[PDB]
């Protein structure tokens, strides 16, 4: 019973780790193809 | 700066969307060349705007290695000489921190003047030196 | 009466077993899911596969053969045609590649 | 710490990092070497150089006084690499990883 807790309450912290890990991984695929376009501002009256 | 009155209105406009010899898709040096483009059609010379690409290229060959990254178009003496809308477009460029589009940019604005005045361009390819017979 | 081949321009970046093309400006342009050959010499070609059209132009590109061959800057010719592969009873008995090639 | 010239001003700070945009003709910061940010006149906080960017903005890395460290302050480049004060005269002395006392 305490061989099998630990194997369970480590496997929970990997568990979270690993799921937030491939979100952000995503997140930063779609923010890394995204791409500025050019800014329609007035930059001379600067 | 104090850009011309025609220039500023013309980027205000939504030129982006007007009608061009060939619908190339957009990009961001395509929008340089497109807003070149409308400005020169107006007054119908676009030789002109060729010309700064040239002086441009020859200044661009003595200046310092990555003179994009430093570039103040408004110091640099070679540049004092353009048109203003090659002017006004480098100080685009320099607000975006986007001048090393400069030789893209060109190549676009060559291609839509070539066809409007409805000429085609065929690239010889040759070896190092070769230039001299180009016959077949 | 020439072996005139469909250039739709040329390449931009290599990472690794896949590339990235720049159309030049007015040309025909290629389509998805189709073969395109990279002129890595007057007379030797690389395959790839086309996987992505994007808004600016840039082409994805899947290296099958001569990577190492591949270089930025180099012409790309496209075939307008999807992956046909030889197919009978002649290839039986025989090591093959995905695309043909013994 | 000697410093040399100035080689930009302090854009983001992030916690413990932070960036430097180029000052006027990108003088350059050699990477890894140690710079002084002038968050008093008479005060200079340390900082790492951990990333050269394309466009010249500059990565940090602060070590100490990153509270004062604000957007906006100069930063002077030493153009050396850490160095930290060692022998026989630090022994039975209690310092920090820069070599302060």
């Amino acid at each position: 019973q305490q061989r099998t807790s630990s194997l369970y309450n480590k496997t929970r912290q990997f568990g979270i780790t690993a799921a937030l890990i491939e979100i952000l991984s995503a997140m930063s695929s779609l923010e890394g193809n995204a791409m500025k376009g050019v800014r329609r501002n007035k930059f001379w009256e600067g | 700066y104090t850009p011309p009155e025609g220039l500023k209105k013309l980027y205000a406009s939504d030129f982006e969307n007007s009608k061009y010899p060939l619908n190339i898709v957009p990009s961001d040096s395509v929008l340089f060349a497109k807003f070149l483009y409308k400005a020169a059609e107006e007054k119908g010379n676009f030789d002109n705007i060729l010309s700064d690409f040239q002086k441009i290229a020859a200044a661009a060959s003595k200046l310092p290695i990555f003179w994009e990254r430093t570039a103040v178009v408004e110091k640099i003496p070679e540049f004092k000489q353009l048109s203003e809308p090659t002017f006004f477009t480098l100080v685009w460029m320099q607000n975006n921190g986007m001048l090393e589009l400069i030789q893209e940019v060109a190549e676009v604005y060559e291609t839509f003047v070539n066809a409007k005045q409805k000429k085609a361009v065929a690239k010889i390819f040759v070896a190092p030196g070769g230039e001299k017979n180009v016959e077949e | 009466f020439f072996k005139t081949t469909e250039m739709i321009g040329y390449v931009h970046s290599i990472d690794g077993t896949i590339a990235t093309l720049i159309p030049a400006p007015g040309n025909p342009g290629v389509a998805y899911n189709t073969i395109i050959q990279i002129q890595v010499s007057p007379t030797t070609f690389a395959a790839g596969l086309v996987f992505n059209l994007e808004k600016d132009g840039r082409i994805g590109i899947i290296l099958m053969d001569n990577i190492t061959e591949v270089q930025s800057g180099q012409k790309v010719m496209a075939t307008g045609q999807l992956l046909h592969i030889p197919v009978g009873a002649g290839v039986l008995g025989k090591v093959v590649n995905p695309l043909g090639h013994e």
